[PDB]
């Protein structure tokens, strides 16, 4: 019972559009797809690596670490 | 405890994405494994049909399978008799049973080689290595009077005694028959046995792209058209 | 008149998919819960045609698959299909649940728990049949999972064997483990069928968490499109790993058949349970582990009401974004952990993800709420 | 025949020769006593890795 | 193998013949019919087999 006549009630507002066989499709794709992308990318490249940077780290230490400890156990099996 | 030797890589032919097999080495595999080593393991799953499409011609397969002959099943006036042999049947066993199996090679089992490869942690190229680098055993180490030095084994030993060297056969086409050529006769013939759906699948992986990789550009233009209908409008307002 | 409003049928399904009001930001992430609706009827088509062949019988059961990925016409697709169209129906999960994590989505009380009920469901399912291609792996899992329910107090001794029809094994066991794939299957699918129902009555969701009864466009032209193009793209990535590189996401022991004679060295499931796995065997305490173990899907109908800020979602509430992605770290850490044999800091770093996949939920994420609720006076 | 041509022509590299020198100096420490905790377990495999990854690049090549 | 054992409580009722096609061999080329359900495969049932007897 929430179908396209009853829902929130808005007042003095306009818009205006055209059709799709008056226009072409792509507007500057090449020229305007790259700048978004820089800009975006920017503000959340510093929101998703930090918090994935510190397991790097941590895997890299303890592969190392047992590898040696598998590799080299004959430097502390002292005769 | 211990180490191992994993196995390196090497430049097979068959190694590509868009590559096929090499249909010459197998059918010379096949002699390989039958003159050379077809004692201790089942081959079961592989039947006599199995290689015409691969290896032989028909009326050039059919007389492969005559030369074995086997036991056959009861019936009416003469149960259990001998017989010459079919395209069918799968290839003979060599031993009766587990118990004679442990007894005859120190009561460890033989692993049937039909799932031998793809049930391996490597695959081919490790194949080809443990039947290549054999080496006497290092100083002040104990073994079994059975047992034989191998590097490439978790145990570091192992009751294969070497049955693979120089001039053990004779390939019929006409080849100098050298330890690694025959070697590598061998593992290309058995992982073809581990999984012969390879040169089929490689080509509908093939027709796939080319079909897929225009129609899917379409699509995408039908879209724009419906979703151009809205990003053009300009939403003023006057109180 | 207008036969698309009057008929019995077409009122049902203009209603539903046709002709309901929409949103216009959604974000693709809206997406992915269609796909999975795919993936639903392609393991339900795909599985009927191994149960045709198939055998129950415990020294029949190995070599039925090793006859069919050989023997009949194009068997070999269809075993594939079959075990890697599921490795991708649980992508789609991971996808699906972490968004409502985001974009405010348990608010809605209702839909929120017929959810985790499914998530249950789904799980078992493939534990309950993965063990029935009948390789060792499959054998030594089973053991394995069964020993556990058998250490409750009282519980344990009874239930066990009713499952096995016997003490270990035998034709008894197969059996009954086949007879569960069947009906695990169909009684999902009505759970699903209630979910949408609803979702009828509060509408959809966008991603700025403001209600927008304002400017809703349809659901034909639009939405119709946008699903079908992302959906032929799925098919894209789910051929290309099955019929390039199909062996990538197994193992290579479900191969020797099985045995009792063996064990196998370095026993480890697939990747997606490797995570309820290493919660598991992180600490001692049997009858104690086996709880741990369930905490976590029961971990979640406990966070709608320890909601502790002002407004929806977190794309205008910057200081909680990093606490988001050390949970997804927390969760790869842990898988990495888990397919490993045991050695020194392996123990001691495991114990951390499970310390803290519970810290950063249950302290941290209803105490840092205030600290910005205080920053915009609300 | 041509895998032992090329064994001996991948062995004199800078790998091998100061591998094998440890593996002999190894075998020198054992040879003096009889308790010993070593056998060769782990120079050898330092040798056999040295020798292969060289092997396995140009062996292929040398086939007819 | 193919050695004789004394048999257990498991095992079931000996078969005569190695096969059943040694049947027509002796019996004149008529092979008897098996006991396990000649009482439900017949019109009569188990007052047609009596009445087959004493006739
Ligand atoms: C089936 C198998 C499932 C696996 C599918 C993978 C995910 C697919 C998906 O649904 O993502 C939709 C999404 C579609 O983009 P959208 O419709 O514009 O908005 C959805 C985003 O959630 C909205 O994000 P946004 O538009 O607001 O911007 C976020 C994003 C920037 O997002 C984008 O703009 C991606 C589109 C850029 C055009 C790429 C052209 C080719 C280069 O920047 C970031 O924050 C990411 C961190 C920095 C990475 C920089 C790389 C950007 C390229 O795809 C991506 O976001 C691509 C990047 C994510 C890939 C991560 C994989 C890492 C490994
Ligand atoms: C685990 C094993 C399964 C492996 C699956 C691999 C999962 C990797 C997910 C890939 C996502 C990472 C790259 C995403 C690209 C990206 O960062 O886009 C940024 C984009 C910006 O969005 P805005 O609305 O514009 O916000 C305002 C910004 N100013 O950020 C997002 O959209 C975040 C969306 C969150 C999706 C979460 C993905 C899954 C994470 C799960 C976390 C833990 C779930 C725990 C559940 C366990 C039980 C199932
Ligand atoms: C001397 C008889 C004999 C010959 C000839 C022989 N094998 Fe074997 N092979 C055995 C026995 C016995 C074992 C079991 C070793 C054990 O488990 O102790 C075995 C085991 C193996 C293994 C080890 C499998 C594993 O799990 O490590 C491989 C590989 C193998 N054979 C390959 C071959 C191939 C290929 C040939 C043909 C070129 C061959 N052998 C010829 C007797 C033989
Ligand atoms: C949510 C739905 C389902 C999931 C997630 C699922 C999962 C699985 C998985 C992972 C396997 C392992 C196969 C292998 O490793 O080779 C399997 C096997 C099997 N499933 Fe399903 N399954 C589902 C539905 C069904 C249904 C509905 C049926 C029958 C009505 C079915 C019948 C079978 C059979 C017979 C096998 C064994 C065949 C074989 O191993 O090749 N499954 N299932
Ligand atoms: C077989 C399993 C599942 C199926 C088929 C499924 C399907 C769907 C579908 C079709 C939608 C609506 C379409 C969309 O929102 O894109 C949806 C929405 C939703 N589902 Fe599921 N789902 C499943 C499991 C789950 C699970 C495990 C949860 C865990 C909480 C969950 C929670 C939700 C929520 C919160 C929404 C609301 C989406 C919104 O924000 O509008 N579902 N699901």
């Amino acid at each position: 019972g929430r179908e396209f006549g009853h829902l929130t009630r808005m007042r003095h507002v306009i818009t205006y559009s055209l059709s799709p066989f008056e226009q072409r499709a792509f507007p500057h794709y090449f020229t305007k797809g790259i700048p978004n992308v820089l800009r975006r990318t920017r503000a959340c490249i510093l929101r998703v690596a930090p918090p994935f940077v510190v397991f790097y780290l941590v895997y890299t230490w303890g592969t190392q670490e047992f590898e040696k400890s598998k590799r080299k156990n004959p430097a502390a099996y002292e005769n | 405890t211990d180490l191992e030797l994993h196995a390196p890589s090497y430049p097979w032919s068959h190694r590509g994405l868009l590559s096929s097999l090499d249909h010459t080495s197998i059918r010379r595999g096949f002699q390989v494994y039958k003159q050379v080593c077809s004692s201790c393991h089942s081959m079961d799953y592989v039947a006599y049909r199995h290689l015409v499409g691969v290896c032989y011609t028909e009326e050039e397969a059919k007389a492969l399978a005559e030369e074995v002959e086997v036991q056959d099943g009861p019936n009416e006036d003469g149960e259990m008799f001998m017989r010459p042999g079919k395209l069918s049947d799968y290839f003979p066993k060599p031993y009766p049973n587990p118990e004679a199996a442990r007894a005859a090679n120190n009561g460890a089992l033989p692993p049937d080689l039909s799932y031998i490869v793809r049930a391996r942690h490597g695959g081919e190229d490790y194949v080809f290595s443990l039947l290549t680098g054999y080496c006497e055993p290092p100083t002040g180490v104990s073994l079994r009077e059975g047992l034989y030095f191998n590097p490439y084994f978790p145990g570091q030993a192992i009751a294969m005694a070497p049955p693979i060297y120089n001039e053990v056969l004779e390939f019929d086409d006409g080849t100098p028959a050298t330890m690694s050529q025959v070697a590598k006769d061998v593992c290309t013939f058995l992982r073809w046995a581990s999984e012969p759906e390879h040169d089929h699948r490689k080509r509908m992986g093939l027709k796939m792209l080319m079909m897929m990789g225009l129609l899917l550009p379409l699509v995408y233009a039908m879209k724009r058209h419906k979703w151009s209908v809205l990003k053009s409008r300009k939403l003023a307002y006057r109180p | 008149t207008n036969i698309r409003k009057s008929h019995p049928l077409m009122k049902i399904i203009n209603n539903a998919f046709i002709d309901l009001p929409a949103p216009s930001n959604i974000s693709s992430w809206w997406n992915f819960g269609s796909l999975l609706g795919i993936c639903l009827i392609l393991q339900i088509l795909t599985g009927l045609f191994l149960a045709m062949h198939y055998t129950s019988d415990t020294t029949t059961a190995f070599s039925s698959v090793t006859h069919i990925c050989r023997d009949v016409n194009y068997g070999w697709v269809i075993r594939y299909l079959h075990a890697n169209g599921a490795s991708m129906f649980f992508i789609c999960l991971f996808i699906h649940v972490g968004r409502g994590l985001y974009y405010g989505s348990y608010m809605f009380l209702e839909t929120w728990n017929i959810g985790v009920v499914l998530l249950f469901t789904v799980m078992a399912t493939a534990f309950m049949g993965y063990v029935l291609p009948w390789g060792q792996m499959s054998f030594w899992g089973a053991t394995v999972i069964t020993n556990l329910l058998s250490a409750i107090p009282y519980i344990g001794t009874d239930l066990v064997e009713w499952i096995w029809g016997g003490f270990s094994v035998d034709k008894a066991t197969l059996t009954r483990f086949f007879a569960f794939h069947f009906i695990l299957p169909f009684i999902i699918t009505a759970l699903a069928a209630v979910h949408l129902l609803f979702l009828h009555e509060t509408g959809s969701n966008n991603p700025t968490g403001i209600s927008s009864d304002m400017d809703k466009i349809p659901f034909h032209p639009y939405y119709t499109i946008k699903d079908i193009l992302g959906a032929l793209f799925m098919m894209l990535i789910l051929l290309i790993l099955v019929l390039f590189s199909p062996d990538l996401l197994g193992d290579p022991d479900n191969y020797t058949p099985a045995n009792p004679l063996n064990t196998p060295p370095h026993i480890k499931p697939e990747w997606y349970f490797l995570f309820a796995y290493a919660i598991l065997r992180s600490i001692p305490n049997k009858l104690g582990g086996v709880l741990a173990l369930v905490a976590s899907i029961l971990i979640l109908i406990l966070m709608p009401m320890l909601h502790t800020s002002k407004q929806r979602s977190m794309m205008f509430r910057p200081l909680s974004q990093c606490l988001f992605w050390m949970l997804v770290a927390d969760l790869i850490t842990l898988t990495w952990i888990g397919g490993q044999p045991v050695e020194h800091p392996f123990i001691i770093i495991g114990q951390l993800a499970s310390i803290l996949y519970f810290l950063i939920i249950l302290v941290l994420m209803p105490i840092t709420s205030i600290i910005e609720n205080n920053l915009l006076k609300w | 025949d041509p895998l032992t041509t090329v064994r001996e022509q991948c062995e004199q590299i800078e790998k091998c020769i100061k591998a094998r020198e440890r593996l002999e100096l190894c075998d020198q420490r054992v040879s003096s006593r009889s308790q010993t905790e070593e056998d060769c377990t782990e120079e050898l495999f330092d040798f056999l890795h040295a020798r292969d990854h060289c092997v396995a690049h140009k062996l292929f090549n040398s086939l007819k």
